[PDB]
């Protein structure tokens, strides 16, 4: 068995891009890539794709869960929130691709234990103003839940402890911006 | 449920 | 006689847009004439498809709610059933479009984004869109003049919703009238 | 520049 089954994933989870063309809206700029739930076929579909750090800036990547589409108005989604992390420029060449890579191993190997299923997706913005990563989780008021990812999280990525990440809500991320909505947790 | 620890994981690549 | 031969100039260069269950730009006027000639030449919103929308939004403003103009804002909704397709939705798109390119609500016109009507199988949509929901007597002051624009009995009441509670979600109204 | 509604639909 182990000598010809693939290794199955817990979710079956889809990859999504999004390329900015401003003349497109928000929405109809995102397309799905793949979908895919075993091991073998994640690792088929990464060594496949453009390393984020090697997207145009404007573009990004989100991996979700399938059954919840990588956008606020989600069901999954509305009332939840990301944990953000923010990059430099100076980042994009030493943390963006093992940040992302990292990312993407937390949420398929279900690595925050029993809030896994908390997990909706994670988002990676290439942007010229500075990069960004983030796990979208589904309910911004699971206190117990968003603290274990958030924790989690900044352990597998090895922050330094004195690196402080901030969890914004949607609702609020959406009538302000990414750097001008307020943290509702930190870690 | 299922769950794989990083160093699994990455020696799939 | 300047009146013989110059076009009457709106207070607002508009853009329609339509869209289906793509988003296309139908065209942009600023005048009294070639807003008609405009309405002239399209389909009555009651012989549209169901999913297809009209949006008549101020140039600049594009008739999506993340828009900057938008996303702190909200609509007044008017909801329409099957019955009223036939005796309301084409008036009352009408008399919205007259309110918006007329500046009919005052000093609290500027806070107007645009007006959009949704037809669908099981329910079409009015609706006015203004640019910030914390605004109380701009909301509420458009609301009140749309309302009695619209002919709608104090019986009747109209909700206005914050696009950003549509799209987040125990009420959806901030105000009614 | 306002104008009332019968204005407006006298052009129509
Ligand atoms: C995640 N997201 C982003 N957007 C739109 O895209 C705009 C850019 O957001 P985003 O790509 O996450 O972040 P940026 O660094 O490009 O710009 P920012 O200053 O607005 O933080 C955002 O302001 C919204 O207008 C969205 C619009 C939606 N209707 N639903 C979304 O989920 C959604």
């Amino acid at each position: 068995p182990e000598h010809y089954i693939k290794h199955p994933l817990q979710n079956r989870w889809a990859l999504w891009f999004f390329k900015n063309d401003k003349s497109k809206t928000w929405q109809a700029n995102l397309r799905l890539i793949s979908k895919f739930d075993t091991v073998e076929d994640f690792w088929a579909l990464y060594n496949h794709i453009q390393l984020s750090s090697n997207l145009m800036p404007g573009c990004d990547y989100s991996l979700f869960k399938d059954g919840i589409e990588p956008m606020w108005e989600d069901e999954k989604n509305k009332r939840g929130g990301r944990w953000l992390i923010t990059l430099n420029k100076q980042q994009r060449r030493s943390d963006l691709d093992r940040f992302w890579l990292e990312t993407l191993l937390c949420l398929i190997g279900e690595s925050f234990d029993d809030y896994s299923d908390d997990v909706c997706g994670a988002v990676v913005n290439v942007r010229a103003k500075g990069d960004k990563i983030a796990i979208w989780t589904t309910e911004c008021e699971n206190r117990e839940a968003v603290t274990h990812i958030g924790r989690v999280y900044k352990e597998r990525l090895g922050l330094p402890p004195k690196i402080v990440i901030g969890y914004q809500s949607h609702a609020d991320t959406a009538t302000k911006s990414g750097s001008t909505t307020k943290n509702r947790f930190v870690v | 449920k299922k769950r794989y620890d990083r160093e699994f994981l990455l020696g799939f690549q």
